[PDB]
Formats: structure tokens, sequence, C-alpha cells
């Protein structure tokens, strides 16, 4: 049989439903999400960290001449001089005057501690959706894993639960994430091959392992002053160290609805937003005939004392008469009132106390041991406790959450009017008809 | 890779009210107080807080 519901997606709050077929006792349904992964599709571009600048050995072909070549090193920087007359410890390093030329190199590596400390770029294309759900249909409970969006059966048994295109479309990433050592930030990291010196993207390569490697750091050599051998050079400032002091705070603690931003895959897990069209095609087996469950007589709930809480702030009795001791289910047949219990011992005479949430101030709902629908009355006050540390169990709605009194006023406030332009309107017709028939 | 001890701040003592909360923060060091909300909007706090 199929049986066609909408879950809020909040995880960890059971959602109630009673699946009724003609001919077949009514079977309990018990939906929750126990987990959820937003998992987007991932693609690296390049991983970047610290510079380690190197420079070698200075070479001086003294008395002559040295060229510049071209090099594949990262950042690969020359420069050439033209009269230096180096020392060391020694003395003069050649024997021409003025003939000496100096070549400068300067490339840039990757760091020795780049393989822990290093960031990686990526883009993340749209994110898939899927949940953990523990469905409870009767007294058998499966768990299983389905993706939301519409056409894949994820089913752990027998219970075929396609789970319907989420109603809102969230992702907590941005197009382009920076991933470094587990925290997850949304940063605009310039393209593979557009290197800004002293910004984040600075070196950039493949892998960590790479021989590729590309880099833009704004290397100047300078002309040596000193008479001792030396490669002065100036450089701007690791983009890398810069956007570690200026990278602000995480998408772990950025992110909405709750989500938690995790590594490894990139994920946001339990997050609290939108609804999920669950579609169960329950076993034929799980429901049993009208005969086999017990039949009430006669049921009338009283409700001792209420308050709209996020928890299971209400309590409620209901008197029944059952020919037969078994076993029936109980469910509230309203969307402002979700009850704890799901099925219940009824035993000839007896009375039970069903423990229930709601968001309107009134317990106006209706309440079904196996069948016999019953209607309850009561006032629900207002909570004592301002905070709670647990979600609200049931959404708020505007006819739940306008109370009778206040619906009495409106409704004395707006009928006054309404039949004073009646009264209006009958003295307008009876009027007009005395003139007509005066003239 | 290692692991590490690192300090466990005293227990906020939080005084509640309707819509809000207000956190009694007893500090000896720099310590970080982030603050998010769990719907569409996450207006989000962040800071060092040292002294009570």
């Amino acid at each position: 049989f199929e049986h066609a519901t909408t879950v809020p997606n909040v995880p960890g709050i059971p959602y109630k439903a009673l699946v009724e077929r003609a001919g077949y006792a009514p079977l309990n349904l018990e939906i929750t999400v126990v987990s959820s992964e937003l998992t987007p599709s991932t693609n690296k571009e390049y991983v970047t960290c610290k510079f380690h600048t190197v420079i070698p050995s200075p070479q001086v072909k003294c008395c002559g001449s040295l060229e510049c070549k071209a090099s594949s090193k990262a950042d690969y920087t020359c420069r050439v001089f033209g009269g230096v007359y180096p020392f060391m410890w020694g003395g003069a390093q050649c024997f021409c005057d003025s003939e000496n030329t100096q070549l400068s190199e300067a490339y840039v590596e990757f760091a020795p501690d780049c393989t822990i400390d290093h960031a990686v770029a990526l883009k993340v294309h749209t994110a898939a959706l899927k949940v953990g759900l523990r469905i409870v249909y009767g007294n058998t409970t499966a768990h299983l894993d389905t993706f939301v969006n519409g056409v894949t059966p994820g089913s752990s048994r027998d219970l075929k639960v396609i789970a319907g295109p989420i109603s809102a479309a969230f992702s907590p990433f941005d197009h382009k994430v920076v991933i470094r050592k587990g925290l997850v930030y949304n940063y605009d990291f310039p393209e593979y091959g557009a290197m800004k010196p002293g910004a984040f993207g600075d070196i950039q390569a493949s892998s960590l392992y790479a021989t590729d490697i590309v880099a833009r750091t704004d290397i100047r050599l300078l002309k040596p002053s000193v008479k001792n051998i030396h490669v002065p050079y100036t450089q701007a400032v690791s983009g890398y160290e810069m956007w570690k002091n200026n990278s602000g705070r995480p998408l772990q603690e950025t992110a909405p609805f709750g989500c938690k931003i995790e590594v490894e895959p990139l994920r946001a897990s339990n997050c609290a937003y939108g609804h999920i069209p669950i579609s169960i095609d329950i076993p034929d087996a799980a429901f049993v005939r009208s005969s086999e469950s017990p039949t009430i007589l006669e049921v009338s709930c009283t409700v001792a004392d209420c308050i709209y809480s996020a928890d299971f702030g209400g309590s409620l009795t209901l008197q029944y008469k059952a020919d037969r001791e078994g076993h029936c289910p109980v469910h509230s047949h309203s969307t402002t009132a979700v009850l704890k219990e799901a099925t219940t011992h009824v035993t000839a005479t007896g009375s039970i106390t069903l423990h229930f949430s709601t968001s309107s101030p009134q317990a106006n709902f209706i309440v079904s041991l196996c069948g016999k629908k019953t209607t309850c009355n009561a006032e629900c006050k207002p909570p004592a406790d301002h905070i709670i540390g647990e979600p609200h169990k049931v959404d708020q709605e505007f006819q739940a959450a306008v109370s009778k009194t206040s619906w009495n006023w409106l409704l004395a406030l707006f009928g006054g009017a309404s039949s004073l332009i009646v009264v209006g309107l009958i003295v307008l017709v009876c009027s007009s008809m005395l003139i007509n028939t005066r003239r | 890779p290692t692991v590490c001890r690192v300090p466990l701040a005293h227990t906020p003592t939080v005084t509640k009210w309707f819509k809000g909360i207000t956190l009694h923060l007893t500090a000896t060091r720099p310590t970080l107080l982030t603050t998010r909300k769990l719907g569409l909007r996450a207006d989000a706090t962040a800071e060092w807080i040292t002294g009570t």
C-alpha cells in the first residue's frame, strides 16, 4: 500500500502518521531523520602553502660575461650584474678587475612542512542530500539511507521508500571553497595560472609532490653592494600566510541552518531545512485484518493540563471500553499536536495517559484509539520557561496559534461591523421601496 | 600529528529571559565565544573574551 507523507527535515524529531486501509486495522507510521549529508560534487584545482625561496650559489664567470636563460622552476628570476669583484674568506675570487659578471638566481619551492600545513582549492557544484531514516511501521523498525532526489528507491529489505525532492534548494558552500586542516572557508581563489603576488594562491601546484609548480611571488633581484659574495633580493609576503591572518571565521561557524561542516569528503551534516515528500510502500503482511484488532465501543478524551512548548508539555487520559484485549495504535489527527506514544495496551474498561506537544494555545484536536475518533477541548497556558534545549516538535500555524477567546473577540468586532452594514443595507432597500411607492 | 592538552574554560552561567539568553563568562585568558542562529539567517558573532 502506498502512503505519501511530507516529513519536516529536522534530524531527531519523529514524524507520526496513521495509514488506514479499508478493511484493515490502522497502522502506525514513524519517520525519523537520524542523520543527513549534503555532499557537493568537488573538483580540486591546486594546492597552495608557504613558499621556500631557493637562492642557489651565485655563479661568477668573472672575467667575461654570462647570459640569462629560461627555466621551468617556479618564479625563476635571473639577473646579470656588470662588474662585481666578489670576496669570500680568502680574498679576491678572480683576476680581472671590472670584467666580472655575477648571475643571481631565485626560484620558489614548497616548504618542508607543507605536507601538513597546506590548503586545497576546490570548486563545488550542486549538492546532493542523503538522509538516514528510521521508519517504524507496526512493530518492525527499519533503518535505511536514501538519496533525496525523487527517483532513487533506497530500500533496506522490503520498504521501498522514495525520498521526494527537497522543497528548498540550499547549499552552505559557495562555488569556490578552501580547505585548510579540516576548516572550510568560502574564498574566491585565483584560477589556475592567475597567480597574484601577495594573495592566496600565489604558488600553485596540482599536488604537493608535483614538479610542475607555478608561482608568482614578486622576486626582485638587487645589485650587490658589499664586497662579500651576496644575492640581495626582496619579495612579497606569503599569500598563504596573509590569508591565514585574514581568513575570517570558517563555514563550521558561519553556516546556516545549524549545518555541521565536515571534510573527507566535504559535506554539511544534520542540516534543518525544508520538507521531504517521502513515499513508502509498506509490505502487505504488516497490515492486519480489521477483525483481528480489538474494537473500541466508546471513548472520551479529557486533558489534564497543557502548555505549548517544544517538549511534551501535555497530558491526556481517555476512558475506553473494549470487548477484547490487544494493542491499538494511537494518533493525533492534527498538524499542531503530536503524540509521544504510538501503540498502547487496551484491556476491557480502562484509561491510559497520552503525552503530546502543542504549538497552539488549545488542545482542540482529535485522537484515535485504533479508530473511534474523539475530540479534546482545554486551555493551553503559555510555558513558564523561556529557553529550552530541544527543538520545537510542531510548526506554528495561524488558525491554531490564535486562541478561541481572541477568535471570539475578533469575530465579535468583525461581525458587529458586518451586521451593522447589513442592517444599513436592509434599511436602504426598505426606504427605497417606500420612496418608490410614495411617488 | 599528535594529541595536545588544551584548556577547558569555566562553564558559563546562563540566565534565561523571553527570547534570549545571558552568558556570564569567566575567562582568565582570551577565550573565543562563537554564536550562530540555526535558521536561514546565521548572524554569527565571534569575540575573544578576557575577564568577567
